């Protein structure tokens, strides 16, 4: 829907639904710089919710990436389905 | 919209506004205003890259005689702790 | 005519900002869009010129992006080195 | 924007071989990092370099204020 840097960007679902988008940021600043964070959209009767993260690079979305477990960003106390934006 | 800029200040006195936005690489910069100061504010793509510029930059040592000070009105504000 | 460099192959969303970005500590002191993808640029002088075609040509950026940077200037010193 | 240039990164050059241009001056200062500017009037000479990093490490190799090549000797003197 938008102009974004190929390869850089991800689409979250699961996202607990207590975040708001500083949450959802604060945990690919970990990786590397981000360029948008967005919560986009609810989902489960609102108990999870949809979001999307571009990162300021394209070595930055590869750094999350690298830490991904079959598409999922296990953290302490959530898991994140992370899936790579396609332009 | 005031979540989108940062002042930044204490960079050379000799640059233009295309050498204020190379300060900030790697972020967006939509907007520089130059007033007569020796700082300029800065509209930047949205909070985020705001928050990051001001931790990346502010106090960056930029030689001997340069040490950058860069503020903005954004807190980091997560719902639930970290 | 010999503060002008073009530049192209960065990403396609830069602004004139993230074009002179790339172009990194050399002062920038126009930019002219030709493409979603190339600019002619001037720099301050010939010298930033020759260094930032030097620096920049063939730059891979990232998998995608390569940037092609040209120019009219060529080093032209009256005795040899 | 201000009316000078970015401070200790600057040199005076005096000494210079008749013969060089800007573009052997230019050549000589590359070599310690990258140039602003550069200009000729033996002749003098002005370098900016793009930093003071730069600058310093023109000024890590100098001898009383000289730079000695196989050909010349170039005086060199801090812009402050």
């Amino acid at each position: 829907t938008a102009y974004y840097l190929k390869d850089a960007g991800f689409h979250i679902r699961n996202i607990p639904k207590a975040w708001n988008d500083w949450n959802l940021f604060h945990v690919f600043q970990n990786f590397g710089k981000v360029s948008y964070c967005r919560v986009v959209g609810q989902s489960n009767d609102g108990q999870v919710q949809l979001g999307f993260v571009n990162m300021m690079s394209v070595a930055d979305a590869d750094e999350v990436r690298k830490n991904l477990n079959d598409g999922n960003l296990i953290g302490e106390n959530f898991t994140l389905k992370v899936t790579d934006h396609k332009n | 919209d005031q979540e989108n800029m940062l002042k930044i200040s204490g960079y050379p006195g000799m640059l233009n506004t295309f050498g204020i936005a190379q300060l900030l690489t790697p972020y967006r910069v939509n907007g520089i205003t130059i007033t007569g100061a020796q700082s300029a504010v800065v509209a930047l793509e949205n909070k985020f890259q705001v928050y990051q510029a001001v931790q990346d930059f502010n106090g960056k040592k930029l030689d001997r005689n340069h040490k950058l000070q860069v503020s903005s009105l954004v807190v980091s504000s997560p719902a639930v702790p970290l």
